[PDB]
């Protein structure tokens, strides 16, 4: 999708949890997931706990990316959830759409990706860092 | 004679330290009624002592100022019964364990299951090399002339460097 | 009837097929191996049958051949103990005198020289002296005979037949249902009346008929061989009435209600008995018989195929509060169907109950004979303060276990475990603020008077002549003890022990107990082991909640209960499973127990332990310097490891010259363990390829590929190898200081 | 942020991205192997560092490689 | 300490804490500059090597001049 | 005493040469981490995977001998 | 006459470590294949694995044998 | 080389570095690693195959 997150949509009924994000989410970073369920059930939460997730649509707020990942993988390979969306939201009301980028997950191919980072050769032909020495850059 | 050592059979100290490891088993005896299987074996210690303490005098060791015996580990040939017979002992037998442990691996590798040949043990096959490693010296010495003991160089794996 | 026996009939045929196949229990290791890590995995998950096998009635059916199999080798053990009494000791010789002749039931071959090991334990005997004290256990059972122990050996090697071919027969013919292991009530009862009831009443019984006129006849002077045998005391009216004037009533004052008849063996006298320096054993069959009782009533509450009794399900879903929400539901459900659980709980209770005996059996001697035997009362409690300290780490790994692989969530939403999970962060943030608090309070006292000592500066230490800390409350709990006989205890004779206060109990010169007085140094100590109670509690606790998920890894359950790390990401996440705390807190367990076993040791040799002379001057065998020693760290470097040591290091040439040597090799195992415990994998996996470059050269490569052991194992090896080189330090320490004075 | 580097020894197998837990890897169209596929890393500044993808490599000596280099507050994984 | 226990374990407790003073009152004011974390791989035994050879030095060193000052011999 | 306490001096100066050495000649690659060059003298690891490669750099072979220059020189 | 030994030995220990560490810095990141080709020193990593592997064997030989003997006194 | 040969890796970052192995698949087509060679020893992760050039192949025995 875009770069757009609904505000209004109800959260899992959650009992609070010692678990949640700190002072540094309202100031530098926050992330959000949103997912659809067909049933009213309850999951693990990744910061400790369960929560009921709701029958409809869910957003929860996390700390950091590999929370919402976990969640995601929960929402995977345990009852069958996969258009779950992951955003990152700034302190500024600023909301950055991250995972199912293209639309479709990462593991499947895609056309209209480009390589980023493929190297032409064979790892064992890497330079020798002498050949680097004093220029800043790197042998990777 | 050698560093200055004496011969234990006419040092004083070696003597003294008969005399008072005899005289600790005879204190000990003192408390026991004769007849008695602990009265036996301490009689038993105490002859056992003193056969050692003979024998020790009798095979030629040198004792130094401590009044123990001190072993020539230089080659001469007075002091063979020192470290060099139990040297060619010991190469034989650490040779023989070898080869035998040598040969299981090359009929090991020469099977069908390698690794289930080595948790469990093909046991007749085993008690065979085991048996036939008796002439290791000529066996390996062979199989060097013959080129098989030795892989090439070329063929065993190495670190990129 | 609900509660039934139900039965499989032949599951398993019983072959030496899948002996041949090792590692078949497991899908992986079932394929043979590949590399040197196949075998040791092959160990690893030999008792692991949650992973082999994903049906409960399988894996309940493994644990209970399994605990037969357990019980054969216990009985085997029981076995050792009373053949080797009966014909490798000198136990008659020791029951003609048990104050000069050493125990002592284990003769070495002569082989090597070592029979300089076959000391001279008196009696006209040779051997190893005995710690164990089995011979005052003998004693107090009324075993007198030579031939009684042979018997007893010969009826625990019976039985150890009897539980091998329970095992057997419980899992290859008779294995019996998931429902028959789930009626937990019915196990409740059965264990508490069949058990523990039956046999407080049986064993009060045999000591009412056996013990009590034996021991009674021993310690007023009559020789072992005039005493009459326990058959010919079980069925004679006659004779017992002559020892207590009661049996001319027989059984009637018993069904009449006219128990007060009985109290001629059945008292409550309390103290010691002061020709022995131990518990009267009237006092002893009294406390089983009210045991026995108590405990056949405890046993009729819980509810089977009748309609009386409780339901536990009902009794937990009942217990919930405002501050706890839905309570104790569904914990009914996870100990039911989960046997980590049931280990977590009931590891817990058996260390803490080890430590209780430990605690116990020092100031209350049981035993007659025991409290003088010095070394016996030592080995006693060491021993059962490192198996209540490797119990109650067990526990905790359980509990990690349970959290990593039986959680549920939708099982357990809202009650008490959700709760705890959800406020973990608090948990662990306060216990880690009163880690800090008691060990800077407790440490940092012994390190300022460490530097008032080596400043000169003697008047501003904490000690009784200077700045005081006097544990009033524990000496206001010891007065309170001291005045209970008449007061609080009205039918008691004397105090419970005499460790409150009260009279020094003395036989033939030697101390058997004398009152305990608790100064700033006790004070000092007892705050170290809280602290280090403290601390192992927080590593174990912190493992236990934080095994399912964290803040640096959220999905800490789904790598497993134990795995080396995740990676050097997040700035290095070494050693964060669950089974990685347990490795941590083994450690501070082994401090926790170290320390408190040294402050058991010097304050039992400097202010209890000693003899006595001619109008009571006491003289210990120390000296009484704890009070003035134990509040510095040189203090006790000096007092307590160099002082003592000298017996330990001077062995050589007698016949404690095997404790020295277990020193050595146990200060050799112990650093030993730091290699392990250091070292990282890689550094090894390279050398381990430098060495098959010279195997391959010589064509001896095994197929089998040698791997290094993997991270896991190898803080595990460490671990190993440093408890073992500890616990065999202390134990020749101590087993040869004590035994030589 | 670390660096991620795929090299041509790739074979498409995809584990690599499933492996990862932080959505660093993901696949694009190739011709050099049967699979059609090579892994690439377009997303490197939300790298941990934690080499699950290098793990999951079954090709000798791994075409994923991770180099562990400035750290961030993502690459830290901190949450506050 | 820094030899055998690795960080995983200190990086959980470090976070503990930092909940701990962020959500303390009174104290929650006073705000740290620089994020509180667990010492790194390399630092966490470079530190305790450090300070197994300075504990070495530290103990070997008063043995080998108090024991020659104390026998004169 | 003089022979066995030479014989243990040559064992440590023998084993701390072995790290020491062991650390340089595989400095820059072994079949554990063909590519240690790339990561430079001192790094952490290089992860669990393929068993597992704790103090796998040279800087951990100085680490390790360090412990034994120190026993030797004891 | 103790403490100026024991100084001169630790300091001795330290140095010879840091040399060794030096050398493997050395090898990391300022060693040249191809300048050094076919060289003494390039010669020193092509049979590095027989003098790590001899480096084992001296070692394990002397520890096992020191050990031996002293604890056979013992 | 072909099918069931037996072939000496010469790629030095390889596991199996002067080793030898045999042949399971030379796939015709754009592939840049297009033989497969199937080992008796496994590596450190534990696979046995790896896809190989043909000038990383040095050839032992033909099949
Ligand atoms: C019979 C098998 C065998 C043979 C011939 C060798 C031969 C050799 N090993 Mg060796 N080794 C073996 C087994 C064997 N090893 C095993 C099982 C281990 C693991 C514990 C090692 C660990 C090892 C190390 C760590 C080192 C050597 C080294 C060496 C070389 C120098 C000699 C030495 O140090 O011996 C010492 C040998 C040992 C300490 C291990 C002995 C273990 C037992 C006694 C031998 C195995 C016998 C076997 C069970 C017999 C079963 C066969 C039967 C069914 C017929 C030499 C090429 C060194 C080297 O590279 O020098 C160039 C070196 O550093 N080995
Ligand atoms: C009154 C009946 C009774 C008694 C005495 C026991 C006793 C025992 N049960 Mg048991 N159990 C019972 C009923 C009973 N159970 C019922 C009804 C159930 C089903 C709900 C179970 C289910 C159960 C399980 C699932 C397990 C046990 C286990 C155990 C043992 C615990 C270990 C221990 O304390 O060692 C104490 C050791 C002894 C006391 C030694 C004596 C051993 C014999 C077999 C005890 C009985 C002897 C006999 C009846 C008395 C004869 C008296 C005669 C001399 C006059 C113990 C032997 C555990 C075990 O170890 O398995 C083997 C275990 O895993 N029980
Ligand atoms: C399991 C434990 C146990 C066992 C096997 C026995 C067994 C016996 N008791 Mg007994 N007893 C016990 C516990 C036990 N007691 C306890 C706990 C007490 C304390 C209250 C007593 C107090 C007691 C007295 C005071 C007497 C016995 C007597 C007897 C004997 C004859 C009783 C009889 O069978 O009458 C038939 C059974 C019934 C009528 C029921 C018999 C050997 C008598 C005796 O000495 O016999 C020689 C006797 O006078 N008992
Ligand atoms: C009632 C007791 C009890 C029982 C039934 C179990 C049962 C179990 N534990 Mg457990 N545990 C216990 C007590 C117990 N534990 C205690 C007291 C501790 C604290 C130390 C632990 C710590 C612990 C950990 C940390 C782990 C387990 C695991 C396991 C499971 C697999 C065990 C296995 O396959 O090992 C097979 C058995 C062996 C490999 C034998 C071990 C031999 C020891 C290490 C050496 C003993 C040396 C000896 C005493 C002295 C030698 C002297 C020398 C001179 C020779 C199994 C369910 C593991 C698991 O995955 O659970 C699911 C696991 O990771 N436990
Ligand atoms: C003698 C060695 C030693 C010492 C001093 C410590 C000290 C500590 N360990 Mg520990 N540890 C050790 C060995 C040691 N460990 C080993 C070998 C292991 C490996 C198994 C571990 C594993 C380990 C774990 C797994 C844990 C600890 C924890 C702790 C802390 C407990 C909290 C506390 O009371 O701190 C207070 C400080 C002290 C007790 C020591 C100093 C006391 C001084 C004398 C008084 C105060 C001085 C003051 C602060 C500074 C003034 C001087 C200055 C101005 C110059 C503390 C820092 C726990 C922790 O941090 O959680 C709270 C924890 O979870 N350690
Ligand atoms: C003439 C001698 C000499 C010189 C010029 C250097 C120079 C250098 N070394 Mg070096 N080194 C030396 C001797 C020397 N070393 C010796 C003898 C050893 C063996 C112990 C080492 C081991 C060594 C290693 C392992 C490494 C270096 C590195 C370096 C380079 C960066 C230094 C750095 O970052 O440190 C900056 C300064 C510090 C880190 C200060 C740390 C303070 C230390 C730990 C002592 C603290 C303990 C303290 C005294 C305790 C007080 C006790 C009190 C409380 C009682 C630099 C080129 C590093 C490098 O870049 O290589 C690629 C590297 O990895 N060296
Ligand atoms: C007292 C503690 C201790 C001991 C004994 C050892 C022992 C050893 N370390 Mg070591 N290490 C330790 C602490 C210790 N380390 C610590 C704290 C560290 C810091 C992390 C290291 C770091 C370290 C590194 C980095 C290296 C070693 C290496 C070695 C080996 C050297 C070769 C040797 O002496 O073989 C002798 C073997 C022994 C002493 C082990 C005992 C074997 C048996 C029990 C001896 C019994 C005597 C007699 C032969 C019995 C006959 C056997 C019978 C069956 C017939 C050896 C296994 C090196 C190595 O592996 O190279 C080969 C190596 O590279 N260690
Ligand atoms: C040492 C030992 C041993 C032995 C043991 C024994 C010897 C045991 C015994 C046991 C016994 C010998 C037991 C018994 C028991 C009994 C009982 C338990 C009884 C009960 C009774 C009752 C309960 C009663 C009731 C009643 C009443 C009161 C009323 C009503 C009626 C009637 C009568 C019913 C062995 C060898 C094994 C091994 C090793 C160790
Ligand atoms: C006259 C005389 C004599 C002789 C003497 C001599 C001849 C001696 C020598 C000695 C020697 C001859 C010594 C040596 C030593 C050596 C060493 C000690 C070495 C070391 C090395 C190192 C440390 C290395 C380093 C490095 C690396 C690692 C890498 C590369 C680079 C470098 C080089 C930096 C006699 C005895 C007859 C007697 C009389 C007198
Ligand atoms: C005269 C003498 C002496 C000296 C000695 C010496 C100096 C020696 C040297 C030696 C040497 C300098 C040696 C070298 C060597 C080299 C080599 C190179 C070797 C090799 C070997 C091998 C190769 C083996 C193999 C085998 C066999 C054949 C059997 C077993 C198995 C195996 C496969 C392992 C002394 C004074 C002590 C004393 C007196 C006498
Ligand atoms: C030495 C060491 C190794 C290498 C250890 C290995 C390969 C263990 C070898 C096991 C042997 C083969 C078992 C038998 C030992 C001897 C053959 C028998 C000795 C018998 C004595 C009682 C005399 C690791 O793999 C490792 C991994 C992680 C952290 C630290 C370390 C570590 O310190
Ligand atoms: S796991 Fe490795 S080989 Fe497979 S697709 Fe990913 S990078 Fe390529
Ligand atoms: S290091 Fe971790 S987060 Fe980064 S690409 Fe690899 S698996 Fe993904
Ligand atoms: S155990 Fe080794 S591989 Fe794992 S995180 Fe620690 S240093 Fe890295």
């Amino acid at each position: 999708t875009s770069d757009v997150l609904n505000l209004q949509i109800p959260t899992p009924t959650f009992g609070g949890s010692t678990g949640g994000w700190l002072r540094a989410a309202e100031i530098e970073e926050k992330y959000a997931i949103t997912w659809t369920s067909k049933k009213e059930q309850i999951f693990e939460m990744p910061t400790s706990g369960a929560a009921i997730m709701q029958k409809g649509e869910n957003l929860l707020y996390l700390a950091k990316k590999e929370q919402c990942l976990a969640l995601s993988t929960q929402l995977r390979t345990l009852f069958k959830i996969s258009d779950y969306k992951i955003y990152r939201i700034f302190p500024n009301s600023e909301v950055q759409y991250l995972h199912p980028k293209d639309g479709v997950f990462p593991e499947k191919l895609n056309e209209g990706r480009i390589g980023v980072g493929n190297v032409g050769y064979s790892i064992g032909k890497n330079p020798n860092p002498v050949n680097v020495k004093f220029t800043g850059k790197n042998t990777f | 004679d050698v560093s200055g050592l004496t011969p234990c059979k006419d040092s004083a100290v070696f003597k003294k330290r008969l005399d008072g490891s005899v005289k600790k088993l005879q204190a000990r005896l003192a408390n026991y009624t004769e007849g008695t299987p602990a009265y036996l074996a301490l009689e038993q210690q105490i002859d056992q002592t003193k056969a050692r303490f003979a024998k020790y005098g009798d095979k030629g060791l040198l004792c130094g100022a401590d009044g123990l015996p001190h072993l020539i580990a230089d080659g001469r040939p007075d002091h063979a019964g020192e470290f060099v017979i139990p040297a060619f002992g010991f190469l034989y037998i650490a040779g023989w364990i070898g080869w035998a442990g040598r040969s299981y691996l090359q009929f090991s590798k020469k099977t069908d299951k390698p690794n289930e040949n080595e948790i469990i043990i093909n046991v007749p096959v085993a008690l065979g090399m085991m048996s036939g490693a008796f002439l290791w010296p000529l066996a390996a010495w062979k199989e060097l002339i013959n080129g098989q003991l030795l892989v090439p160089g070329d063929e065993v794996t190495v670190s990129p460097r | 009837s609900k509660v039934r026996v139900i039965v499989d009939k032949d599951p398993v045929a019983t072959s030496f097929e899948k002996w041949a196949q090792p590692g078949h229990f497991s899908r992986t290791l079932a394929k043979g191996p590949k590399t040197t890590t196949w075998i040791w995995n092959l160990h690893a998950d030999a008792h692991d049958f949650d992973s082999q096998t994903s049906s409960l009635e399988d894996i309940s059916r493994k644990i209970f051949s399994a605990h037969f199999g357990q019980l054969a080798i216990i009985f085997l053990w029981v076995s050792q103990a009373y053949f080797h009494g009966a014909r490798f000791s000198n136990y008659s010789a020791w029951l003609l005198n048990p104050t000069s002749i050493k125990p002592s039931a284990q003769v070495v071959w002569p082989v090597v020289g070592q029979e300089i090991l076959n000391g001279d334990v008196g009696g006209g005997f040779s051997g190893v002296q005995i710690t164990s004290g089995v011979f005052q256990m003998w004693r107090a059972s009324g075993i007198t005979n030579e031939t009684e122990l042979y018997w007893t050996a010969m009826g625990g090697l019976m039985m150890s037949a009897l539980m091998v071919f329970a095992g057997w027969f419980h899992y290859h013919k008779a294995a019996p249902k998931l429902e028959w292991f789930q009626n937990v009530e019915s196990m409740m009862n059965h264990h508490l009346a069949g058990l523990l009831g039956l046999g407080c009443l049986s064993w009060s019984g045999h000591q009412i008929h056996i013990s009590l006129p034996i021991n009674k006849l021993l310690d007023a002077g009559v020789a072992p061989q005039e005493i009459p045998l326990p058959h010919e005391l079980l069925f004679n009216q006659d004779l017992m009435a002559q020892l207590y004037p009661s049996f001319k009533k027989g059984l009637l004052p018993f069904f009449t209600l006219n128990w007060g008849e009985y109290s001629d063996f059945l008292t409550f006298k309390g103290g010691l008995n002061p020709i022995t320096g131990s518990l009267w054993l009237s006092d002893t069959a009294h406390h089983h018989l009210a045991l026995a009782v108590l405990f056949i009533f405890a046993g009729h509450m819980y509810r089977t195929n009748w309609g009386i009794g409780h339901s536990m399900k009902e009794i937990l879903e009942a217990h919930k509060g405002p501050l706890t929400g839905e309570g104790h539901k569904g914990l009914y459900e996870i100990l039911t169907t989960s046997w980590h659980a049931q280990l977590a709980i009931n590891l817990a209770m058996m260390g803490s109950l080890s430590i209780i005996v430990a605690h116990h059996m020092y100031a209350m001697p049981p035993y007659p004979y025991i409290a003088v035997d010095y070394p016996t009362q030592l080995s006693l409690f060491t021993h059962h303060m490192w198996i209540g300290g490797f119990c109650v780490c067990g526990a905790a790994a359980h509990g990690a276990i349970f959290m990593v692989r039986d959680y549920s969530p939708v099982q357990s939403y809202n009650n008490l475990l959700d709760r705890v999970l959800r406020h973990r962060d608090a948990i662990i943030s306060h216990l880690n603020w009163v880690c800090i608090f008691l060990g800077t309070h407790s440490f940092g006292l012994y390190i300022h008077n460490d530097t008032m000592r080596a400043l000169g500066r003697p008047q501003d230490m904490f000690s009784d002549k200077a700045i005081q800390l006097q544990p009033i409350f524990a000496k206001w709990v010891q007065s309170l003890h001291t005045l209970a006989p008449g007061n609080t205890a009205p039918n008691s004779l004397a105090t419970a022990s005499y460790a409150f206060g009260g009279d020094v109990v003395a036989v033939n010169g030697k101390i058997a107990m004398m009152p305990i007085q608790l100064g700033t140094a006790d004070f000092l100590v007892h705050h170290i082991h809280a602290f280090t109670i403290h601390v192992t509690v927080l590593i174990l606790l912190k493992g236990v909640l934080f095994a399912r998920s964290s803040r640096l890894i959220p999905d800490k359950a789904n790598l497993g209960f134990r795995f080396p790390c995740d990676g050097p990401g997040r700035g290095g996440t070494c050693q964060v499973s669950a089974w990685d705390h347990i490795f941590l807190g083994l450690f501070w367990m082994y401090n926790c127990i170290s320390v408190v076993i040294f402050h058991f040791s010097w304050k039992m040799q400097s202010d209890v332990w000693g003899t006595i002379s001619e109008k009571g001057k006491i003289t210990h065998i120390t000296g009484g310097n704890f009070a003035n020693s134990a509040l510095t760290i040189n203090g006790w470097l000096r007092d307590f490891l160099w002082s003592q040591a000298s017996q330990v290091i001077q062995s050589y040439g007698s016949a404690l010259s095997a404790y020295g040597i277990i020193f050595l090799g146990a200060h050799f195992i112990w650093a030993f363990s730091l290699m392990f415990l250091f070292s990282g994998r890689g550094y090894w996996q390279e050398l381990i390829e430098s060495v098959v470059w010279a195997h391959n050269k010589l064509k001896l490569a095994p197929a089998i590929q040698p791997r290094a052991l993997s991270i896991t194992q190898g803080r595990a090896v460490g671990l190993a190898h440093y408890l073992l080189g500890g616990i065999g330090t202390t134990w020749s320490f101590f087993l040869a200081r004590i035994i030589s004075v | 942020s670390h660096s991620v580097r795929v090299y041509d020894t790739c074979i498409g197998c995809t584990q690599c991205v499933r492996a990862c837990p932080c959505d660093v890897l993901e696949m694009v169209p190739w011709d050099g192997c049967k699979a059609g596929q090579i892994a690439s890393a377009p997303r490197a500044e939300d790298c941990i560092g934690c080499k699950r993808c290098e793990t999951a490599c079954p090709t000798d000596f791994l075409s994923v490689r991770v180099y562990l280099g400035s750290e961030t507050t993502r690459s830290l994984g901190l949450t506050y | 300490m820094f030899l055998i226990s690795w960080r995983g374990y200190w990086q959980e407790l470090i976070e503990t804490l930092v909940w701990a003073h962020e959500r303390t009152p009174i104290a929650n004011l006073v705000k740290w500059r620089d994020k509180p974390v667990a010492l790194s791989i390399v630092q966490a035994r470079l530190v305790g090597l450090a300070h197994f050879t300075v504990g070495f030095i530290f103990t070997f060193a008063p043995f080998v001049i108090a024991s020659t000052t104390g026998k004169f011999a | 005493g003089d022979f066995l306490v030479h014989h243990a001096i040559a064992l440590g100066l023998h084993t701390t040469t072995l790290i020491l050495v062991k650390g340089a000649l595989d400095a820059r690659g072994s079949k554990l981490m063909p590519d240690k060059k790339d990561f430079g003298y001192s790094f952490p690891c290089d992860g669990p995977g393929r068993g597992g490669t704790c103090d796998i750099s040279a800087w951990d072979a100085f680490y390790l001998a360090m412990f034994w220059m120190l026993n030797t020189i004891s | 006459q103790a403490a100026l030994y024991t100084h001169h030995q630790y300091i001795a220990g330290f140095l010879m470590v840091g040399a060794f560490a030096h050398g493997a810095i050395f090898f990391v990141r300022d060693y040249d294949p191809e300048v050094n080709k076919d060289n003494v020193l390039a010669r020193m990593l092509q049979h590095k694995e027989a003098i790590i592997s001899h480096l084992s064997w001296v070692s394990l030989f002397l520890g096992f044998h020191t050990l031996g003997l002293y604890i056979h006194n013992d | 080389i072909e099918r069931g040969s037996k072939v000496r890796v010469l790629r030095p970052e390889s596991y199996w570095f002067q080793e030898c192995g045999s042949v399971a698949t030379i796939a015709k087509g754009g592939d840049r690693y297009p033989v497969v060679v199937r080992f008796e020893k496994v590596n450190y992760p534990g696979v046995a195959p790896n896809n190989f050039a043909l000038d990383e192949l040095g050839e032992v025995e033909a099949p």
